[PDB]
């Protein structure tokens, strides 16, 4: 009913970039080459047996990460030596570490301890005094340089806090220097209303869809939501395979007018999916011969390659969970985002939200950040932005539905060798 | 012994229906558990409202997955028992090293073996043929070997097929012969 | 073959010599351990107790594998879906019980006259043509000479071959062995020598058989020994392989309870003065024996 009876329909929430017209119109997915970004890393396309979890494993995952990214700094900063966190240290040295809280609530300034790696630090935690660092930024899961002192041997006192360096950019290739800049519309779950399993929002974009025929759309789940009301309750008269079908059907199906290449990125709250991040791609739904090559079902997270244009998204509300945790001296989100891009993992959160359920060695193997990507897709449960943050234009949509009333999505331009202007306009729009 | 067993609600008086084998009742009065309700005054079958057992069944294995992802801890010494969601990379011969005392070890709250018992408990308390060989009687056997109930065994059948599914994707849980053997 | 099949296991008895390279589960791995746990200790009371070519023996170690459903028998129907199971269990079982029996000599030595013993028996149960593809899959080649050239040697075959007569020589067919490992055939001059190898009909062999597998099993138990730090590390297993060997696969006490209150009068008098001077005079020792016989 509210819904329905909405007002402010396309109405443009946000801008950035270029002023386009008041229309929107793409290739119809023409001119476009989709494909999973091709880095030195496999990428997760197929189920990994999951729920055997050894603590050893998870050891040497959450060190061999912290010693990685250590060691990649300590290339780039030119530090001699790192120092074991643990021994007292009566003149200024270098540790590495990771950040975490001492205790099981959210992390404050005054519950800060720094856990070294087992090649430096054999394992061992320091509680640390930011009384003497000016500025700061950090969340429990962060892998930190810092200069400091330990002279009671108890109580590490950091002087500097080594600024993180963010992976480089794509350069990319020559073949695609001919392409037409290629529009993108992004949504993310939920898409149907809180009282509803009809998926109004989702026909509505799906109209949109074929009204502007874009090159590339973006469906991040939920698709059906864990948290919906109707399946909390055990209200539903059919499985909920058959209702994701239906869906997805729905989706495919309605699509073919445009044309448009379809990336479905599945999302924690789907209740028809293997509860595991990362999240490896739906298999229950087949596209029919006429749709194989429109349809890419991704795992969460996704680096794709649109025309040599590097997009990261993610289903998981990862400013929702890092803004939790982050503390800092004095945008906020902006400085998660910095964090997420310097820390080149799509979840550098130790421990994870209570929400999300993680397998290390999978997410050692597929949370890797190949490189900078040109467009970050983080939806979230906060208003949407679209932010500069060190040359990533950070989109988040919002969600197409936002209780009972309509939600948002985004569109944006993207052209390999634009101008760094890999991204020409970008747009958060009302549904 | 440990495991929960199977919660349903009747849709039609509400009541909760524990499950914990494939049949209940003894002799020729035995029929399968999800036939008839637990309270006499309801006379709503279960097997009537198999969606809403298959979306339980789902949600329950959510929810025992994401107790097991948690990853919660606890001192396994009595004067500590400190509760904690981080493994701390400090390690003994026996596990990880408690950061409250710094002298016991730290066990998971709900192990990889708790959960494989329970998703083997679920397959149990819908496993017709085991039940049939091992649990029933000779006379029960009998007596649920006919016809009468070939719906209420596909019904069953289907049932366990969500469970062997989910622990087709379960790795306990594996051993790699590969590093062992070289 | 109905899902995940192969080749991988095409007779029955085997020398182990490729370890296996799936990934089981750690219920599977428990099991198969403990059950060819049973196995062995099965064989060595076995052992002990009876001669080993009694039928005894025999029918007691049957039981005994069908019990745990182990290969003892051929098939001569194909590799049956279950069949393959067997064989698959008792390849990894085999090797998991390599990693629990390599840490010291003693039980290094237990293992391997354990493992001998049962493949003895196994090769007493194997039909001549059975006998051959075993000897053949694991390039042992021990002959099988040629019709022609049997015709070529007939003669000398007959001569050779105690009590063998013309035709039921007809229904035979040799094997070519070389002459070192027939050495208690060729000592007495009883199987023809020709160019290096004796032709040998159709009970000594399962002794050379064995005498191969030994060596090859004890080079694989100093092997295994030699690779046990990785094991060691992995805590799922180290409670089981560090314990396999010591792994758990009327009452006479309650007579002096009933001396307090069933037993008659001159029972417990017997009863009373025995235990207080520990020997009983002879009316006595008949007299305390048909009572508790009764
Ligand atoms: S012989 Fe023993 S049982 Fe018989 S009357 Fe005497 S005391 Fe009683
Ligand atoms: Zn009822
Ligand atoms: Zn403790």
């Amino acid at each position: 009913q509210k819904y329905g009876s909405r007002t402010n329909r396309g109405e443009v929430v946000t801008t950035y970039g270029e002023l386009q017209g008041t229309t929107w119109n793409g290739g119809s997915g023409s001119n476009t080459n989709v494909e999973l970004f091709t880095s030195l890393d496999e990428p997760l396309t197929k189920m990994y047996k999951f729920m055997f979890q050894k603590l050893m494993d998870i050891r040497e995952v959450v060190s061999i990460k912290i010693e990685e990214l250590g060691a990649s700094l300590k290339d780039h900063f030119q530090i001699d030596e790192f120092t074991s966190v643990s021994l007292p240290a009566q003149e200024t040295v270098t540790v590495l570490g990771q950040i975490g809280c001492d205790s099981n609530g959210k992390l404050n300034s005054k519950s800060v301890i720094l856990e070294g790696d087992r090649e430096h630090s054999a394992g061992m935690q320091v509680p640390v005094d930011l009384s003497e660092l000016k500025d700061y930024s950090l969340f429990p899961g962060q892998v930190v340089i810092m200069e400091g002192t330990n002279s009671t041997g108890r109580r590490f006192v950091p002087t500097k806090l080594y600024e993180g360096v963010p992976l480089p950019f794509h350069q990319p290739s020559k073949e695609f220097e001919e392409c037409p800049q290629q529009m993108v519309i992004t949504a993310c779950g939920p898409f149907t209303t809180s009282d509803t399993i009809t998926y109004d929002a989702l026909k509505d974009l799906i109209d949109i869809v074929n009204r502007d025929r874009p090159d590339i759309c973006i469906l991040l789940g939920p698709f059906l939501d864990a948290k919906h009301e109707q399946i909390e309750n055990l209200q539903l008269t059919v499985t909920f395979e058959d209702v994701f079908k239906r869906c997805l059907k729905m989706i495919i199906e309605g699509t073919r007018p445009s044309g448009c290449h379809l990336v479905i990125v599945p999302s924690l709250r789907d209740v028809h999916h293997d509860p595991v991040y990362p999240q490896p791609p739906f298999s229950c739904f087949e596209p029919a011969k006429e749709d194989k090559e429109r349809v890419h079902f991704v795992a969460d997270p996704c680096t794709l390659s649109v025309n040599g244009v590097v997009i990261g998204m993610t289903s998981t509300d990862l400013l929702f969970h890092m803004g939790a945790e982050e503390i800092s001296s004095s945008d906020r989100f902006s400085r998660i985002l910095r964090h997420i891009l310097t820390q080149r993992s799509y979840y550098p959160l130790y421990p994870p939200n209570e929400e999300i359920n993680i397998d290390y060695e999978a997410l050692y193997s597929y949370t890797p950040m190949p490189v900078t990507p040109d467009v970050f897709i983080v939806p979230s449960e906060l208003r949407y932005f679209i932010k500069d943050v060190t040359g990533c234009i950070c989109i988040n949509p919002g969600r197409l539905t936002k209780g009972l009333v309509g939600g948002t999505y985004a569109r944006f331009l993207v052209k390999s060798g634009a101008m760094r202007s890999t991204c020409i306009s970008a747009q958060v729009v009302r549904v | 012994r440990d495991c929960e067993r199977f919660k349903f609600f009747c849709p039609k008086c509400g009541t909760e229906n524990i499950y914990d084998n494939v049949f209940d009742g003894s002799g020729l009065q035995i029929e399968p558990g999800l036939k008839r309700c637990s309270k006499p005054e309801c006379d709503a079958s279960p097997l009537d409202y198999v969606i809403q057992v298959h979306n339980k069944l789902l949600l329950d294995i959510r929810r025992y997955i994401k107790k097991y992802y948690s990853g919660w801890l606890v001192c396994e010494e009595k004067t500590c028992q400190n509760r904690t969601r981080r493994l701390p990379l400090s390690f003994s011969r026996n596990g990880p090293i408690c950061q409250a005392c710094s002298k016991a070890t730290l066990r998971s709250e709900y192990p990889e073996k708790a959960l494989y018992t329970q998703l083997c408990f679920y397959r149990f308390i819908f496993d017709w043929d085991y039940a049939l060989e091992k649990v029933v009687s000779e006379q029960e056997r009998g007596h649920l070997k006919k016809k009468l109930f070939q719906e209420s065994e596909n019904q069953y059948k289907k049932l366990k097929s969500t469970v062997d599914q989910v622990l087709s994707r379960s790795g306990y849980s594996e051993v790699n012969l590969s590093k062992l053997f070289q | 073959t109905g899902d995940r099949k192969g080749d991988l296991y095409p007779s029955s008895l085997q020398f182990y010599q490729h370890p296996p390279t799936e990934n089981i589960s750690l219920i599977e791995f428990e099991t198969f351990a403990i059950e060819r746990l049973k196995l062995l200790k099965a064989v060595e009371n076995l052992g002990v107790s009876y001669v080993k070519n009694s039928e005894e023996y025999s029918k007691k170690l049957e039981l005994e594998l069908r019990k745990l459903k182990f290969p003892y028998r051929p098939l001569h129907e194909e590799i049956s879906d279950d069949v393959y199971d067997l064989r698959r269990k008792d390849h990894i079982s085999h090797f998991i019980l390599r990693l629990a029996y390599c840490q010291s000599e003693d039980l290094r030595r237990w293992f391997i006259q354990q493992e001998m013993d049962l493949f003895k028996f196994r090769f007493g149960l194997l039909t001549k043509e059975s006998v051959q593809e075993f000897l053949k899959l694991n390039d042992l080649q021990y002959v099988a000479i040629s019709e022609d050239e049997k015709n070529m040697h007939k003669e000398d075959l007959m001569n050779s071959s105690f009590g063998l007569s013309l035709t039921k020589m007809e229904d035979t067919e040799f094997y070519k062995v070389p002459f070192q490992a027939a050495l208690d055939l060729v000592r007495p001059r009883k199987v023809f020598l020709w160019r290096g190898f004796a032709f040998i009909p159709h009970k000594d062999i399962v002794s050379i058989v064995l005498n191969d597998f030994r060596a090859k099993l004890s080079k694989a138990l100093a092997l295994s020994a030699r690779s046990l730090p990785v094991v060691q590390s992995d805590e799922r297993l180290q409670p089981l392989l560090n314990h396999l060997s010591h792994s758990y696969i009327i009452s006479l006490e309650q007579i002096d309870g009933f001396a307090a209150k069933s037993f008659p009068l001159c029972m417990r008098q017997l009863h009373k003065s025995l235990r207080e001077n520990h020997h009983l005079r002879h009316g006595g020792r008949m007299q305390y024996g048909l009572f508790l016989k009764g």
